[PDB]
């Protein structure tokens, strides 16, 4: 009971996913078979890793996700790497040819070719649960897959299963890792068209990671691979409430009644703490009190913001490791004498805790120390509009020309679609800045 | 998985794109015979964007000879890697085109054109994903020029969902076989505007200049010119040819590069003709421009950059923002993140570092006002044109052609005055 | 009146889910619909264009034929 499945799309989608699924089956003792030698429950189970694990009769633990793009050379090292014995080849799906950088194919032209096989194998997963909660959703913003592609799955599984929920994991473009000079074109549109069919995304902005890889970790030019294992670290903290249990872990949807205040409102502003190599942390022991610290430092942000400079709607701290509540509590005291974080005068000011005892890990070869205890914190703040602004303002610059504009028409979009989505857009740069705004 | 359909079509088409094909050969690690005998995984793994495999497991370029008269095509076969081609592929004619647009276009051309057609089918009806087609020509002939034009047309009837790329070559008063070129040009350009998907500049101005006044060779070939042209041709299809975390193919060029259609026209440039500093400045220096142009003279819309050998990611990264940031007036600030950067691992033969450039920029205007400069001296004075009529055509058509390529003068003028308030 | 104020409750909420989902069909397959019609016309544009060509290239070979 309780399932969730996760769809990955795009490359950025797949290699996240990657990433994820790699960290959960170290997290649960998951070998690159599937096996799992601590489960006696042979062939299925009812323990908190069935939520993203479905078991079989031999014994293999297999990921309730998918895996789609619109071309093969991504998932091919899927079916033929480490992990390749973890899925069934009917969750990896491909096509031959991509989006090109373009939404309209995403969407429309190429993607409208494969909609149907991949709603059908997504609902042979759904068939497998006994009480499915909802979709993940991992995604580029600047793709024309991860844009248009996902849009279109999103308002079919809007159809398909109702209200029943859906989260996002959306890649927010940055120009150090960029790969088309249309990805603010396909952001808006893909802000605009998925806007009504979710309810909490989790922006990440490269430009943010990256940061964060060169500054905590030293690491000189940061690859794909680094981001996603950093990510993966950020995605684990938020669902490990879904996968473990304990007395103090505190589920995903109790902090989602926190963290979105109306429904246009869902896009909550992650912070990770520590991020520290093996070198750093050598003779380091931080404090719940020092990650705590840390997760108010607008440089552990996953998006580029100033929250000092907006206001908060909530504040969440989800902490896992070795941690206990006295020293949160002490912590949170500190940082509240410390620190004026301040809220709208529409909502509390309490910070809401959770804590999973289930210390985290590392993978192999990588740059990250493994430490006893971490910290995501999830807030809402009106500071992330920002992140639309700067998208909104690159939008603007090319399209008040025209630009590049001709290579969707020529896919069968209208003019009409652009101007709608970036109204679409300046409408919720308007909200932000009005729910932030005093009551009468 | 992503094929590419090449074309060569005359004189200059047939030895660019044979000195193309040695290039790419030994740069893969394929022989005249067409086996691999290499080093790398990596020069196998995107392989079949240009090769075909087959029996006796060899590679056999996805490669069209055509002509309208068998001479260039024998020095082909007789050359090395001659037999590497595939002998169905050569299709040629006899009577010529006499450097006469209106014979490529409308008349020889166009008794020999089906046959082609056929081969092209042939090619890409083997293909699991076709990306699209490249030719090989010159715009100075009447083969290359007026037959090209026509192919590039009729392949668009058959495959108009498919990307059309040309490199193209310009003729330049120093090294010039003719007279009416710049009629065959003007009119070329004219079909170019309308049909291809994007047009590597290439012109002989320019590298008649970087022989002559740079590499000091005070009487260059066209084999010396050539080997600059095979140097870019192998650096523009570099990211094409290897694995990268970009990906590139045709259209995610082209919707990078090309932000309204008719203005598809790229300026390339090498360096050299060393560290990366030297190689990012001299990579944008009118002097390494393969077309005849200052980039000073006009604004960047779009610019792809790829460098090739073992070198700092982070320097790359630091020296092309520092060209960005030191030189921002000549890049469009309506078009934000215009610059993009790739690096292989792998240098082309010969060198340790090099760096390909490819430009939309504004100032390629100039190249295509020589062009009009030319034509329109003649022209006026009704000068050599019983040689078009001679076919059939109408003076009409050429004022056409004329007219379309002072608009798209006037067009880069218009987006390089454009601002973004 | 309270118990049918319930039944009221949860029928709109069965009403709203479903109007949700109807909306979002309908709005689906009109852009579909309109997708595949622009596309469509911009390919018919483009071949005709082409095919126009084709036919002036007939009356620059039957025009050199009368000229003798
Ligand atoms: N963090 C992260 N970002 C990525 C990764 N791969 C691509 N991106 C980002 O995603 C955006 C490009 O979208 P892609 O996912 O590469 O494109 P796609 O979904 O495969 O769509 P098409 O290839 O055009 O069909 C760029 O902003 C990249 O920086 C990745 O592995 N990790
Ligand atoms: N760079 C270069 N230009 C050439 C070569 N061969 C011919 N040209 C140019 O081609 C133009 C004439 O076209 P050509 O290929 O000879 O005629 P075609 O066979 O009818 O296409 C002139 O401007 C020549 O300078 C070559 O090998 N290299
Ligand atoms: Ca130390
Ligand atoms: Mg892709
Ligand atoms: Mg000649």
């Amino acid at each position: 009971m309780r399932e969730c499945i996760s769809i990955h799309v795009g490359q950025a989608g797949v290699q996240i996913g990657n990433a994820c699924w790699e960290l959960y089956c170290l997290e649960h003792g998951i070998q690159p078979d599937g096996q799992m030698p601590s489960d006696k429950t042979i062939g299925g189970g009812d323990d908190s890793f069935n939520t993203f694990f479905s078991e079989t009769g031999a014994g293999k633990h297999v990921p309730r996700a998918v895996f789609v793009d619109l071309e093969p050379t991504v998932i091919d090292e899927v079916r033929t790497g480490t992990y390749r014995q973890l899925f069934h080849p009917e969750q990896l799906i491909t096509g031959k040819e991509d989006a090109a950088n373009n939404y309209a194919r995403g969407h429309y032209t190429i993607g409208k070719e494969i909609i149907d096989l991949v709603l059908d194998r997504i609902r042979k997963l759904a068939d497998q649960c006994t009480g499915l909660q909802g979709f993940l959703v991992f995604h580029s913003f600047g793709g024309g897959t991860g844009s248009g592609f996902t849009s279109l799955l999103m308002e079919r599984l809007s159809v398909d299963y109702g209200k029943k929920s859906k989260l996002e994991f959306s890649i927010y473009p940055a120009p150090q890792v960029s790969t088309a000079v249309v990805e603010p074109y396909n952001s808006i549109l893909t802000t605009h068209t998925t806007l009504e069919h979710s309810d909490c995304a989790f922006m990440v902005d490269n430009e943010a990671i990256y940061d964060i890889c060169r500054r905590n970790l030293d690491i000189e030019r940061p690859t794909y691979t680094n981001l996603n294992r950093l990510i993966s670290q950020i995605v684990s903290s938020i669902t490990a409430s879904l996968r473990f249990d304990g007395a103090l872990n505190v589920d995903l949807t109790e902090f989602q009644t926190n963290l979105v205040p109306y429904p246009r409102i869902h896009f909550p502003l992650a912070t990770y703490a520590p991020v520290i190599s093996a070198e750093k942390a050598y003779h380091e022991q931080l404090s719940v009190a020092e990650i705590t610290n840390a997760c108010f430092e607008p440089a552990n942000q996953m998006v580029k913001c100033d929250p000092r400079h907006g206001k908060y709607m909530a504040c969440c701290l989800l902490y896992r490791g070795d941690v206990v509540p006295k020293d949160v509590n002490a912590a949170i005291a500190t940082i509240k004498t410390k620190r004026s974080i301040q809220f709208v005068d529409w909502c509390p000011t309490g910070f809401k805790v959770g804590i999973n005892y289930q210390p985290p890990t590392v993978v192999p070869g990588g740059d990250l120390a493994k430490v006893q205890r971490a910290v995501c914190m999830l807030s809402n703040t009106t500071a992330i509009a920002e992140a639309w602004a700067r998208l909104d303002h690159k939008f603007d610059l090319m399209y008040a020309k025209r630009a590049f504009v001709h290579w969707y028409v020529g896919e069968g979009m209208e003019e009409g679609e652009f101007s709608e989505a970036r109204e679409d857009m300046a409408a919720l740069e308007k909200d932000y800045e009005e729910v932030g705004v005093d009551s009468v | 998985m992503r094929e590419i359909v090449h074309i060569q079509a005359g004189q200059c088409g047939n030895q660019i794109g044979a000195k193309f094909w040695e290039v790419i050969s030994d740069e893969h690690g394929i022989d005249p015979t067409g086996s691999y005998h290499g080093d790398s995984d990596l020069q196998l793994e995107r392989i079949n964007v240009y090769y075909n495999e087959a029996t006796g497991n060899k590679y056999v370029p996805r490669a069209i000879l055509v002509d309208l008269e068998p001479g260039t095509m024998d020095s082909v076969r007789s050359g090395p890697f001659g037999q590497i081609f595939r002998p169905d592929n050569f299709v040629f004619g006899q009577s010529g085109a006499g450097n006469n647009w209106a014979k490529g276009h409308y008349t020889e051309g166009a008794e020999l054109v089906d046959s082609v057609l056929d081969v092209v089918r042939k090619e890409s009806e083997s293909c699991d994903c076709l990306q699209g087609f490249q030719l090989t020509h010159s715009l100075g002939g009447g083969t290359g020029s007026g037959m090209g034009t026509l192919l590039i047309s009729k392949i668009r009837e058959e495959y108009p969902d498919r990307i059309m790329n040309t490199f193209s070559v310009m003729p330049s008063p120093k090294v010039s076989d003719t007279v009416v070129e710049p009629y065959n040009a003007t009119l070329s350009v004219h079909q170019l505007v309308e049909n291809t998907d994007e047009t590597y500049c290439i012109d002989n101005e320019a590298l008649y200049d970087i022989c002559f006044r740079t590499l000091k060779l005070t009487t260059p070939t066209y084999g010396d010119l050539n080997h600059l042209v095979s140097a870019t041709m192998s650096g523009v299809t570099t990211c094409l040819r290897f694995p990268g975390q970009l990906n590139a193919d045709l259209r995610k060029l082209a919707v990078n590069m090309v932000p309204f259609p008719r203005l598809h026209f790229f300026m390339p440039g090498f360096a050299p003709l060393l560290t990366v500093p030297e190689l990012t400045q001299q990579m944008f220096d009118s002097k390494n421009m393969m077309a005849a142009c200052d980039p000073r003279h006009g604004r960047y819309l779009t610019v792809a950059a790829i460098f090739r050998g073992r070198m700092s990611m982070k320097e790359v990264d630091e020296q092309m923002l520092n060209v960005q940031n030191k030189n921002s007036s000549y890049f469009v600030e309506w078009i934000p993140n215009n610059v993009k950067t790739a690096v292989c691992d792998i240098p082309p033969r010969g060198l340790k570092m090099s760096a390909t450039f490819i430009g939309n920029s504004t100032a390629i205007q100039e190249l295509f006002k020589r062009i009009s400069e030319q034509f329109t001296a003649m022209f006026r004075r009704k000068a050599f044109l019983h040689w078009y009529t001679g076919e059939g055509m109408d003076e009409m058509e050429f004022t056409e052609a004329e007219s379309n390529m002072n608009d798209l003068v006037s067009e880069y003028q218009q987006y390089q005055d454009a601002t973004a308030d | 009146e309270k118990r049918e104020h319930e039944r009221e409750v949860i029928q709109k909420a069965i009403e709203e889910n479903n109007n949700f989902i109807k909306m979002a069909k309908e709005k689906l397959a009109q852009k579909m619909e309109s997708n595949k019609e622009n596309r469509e016309a911009h390919l018919a544009a483009m071949l005709e264009r082409l095919q126009e060509k084709d036919k002036h290239a007939e009356e620059v070979r039957k025009n050199k034929e009368l000229k003798e």
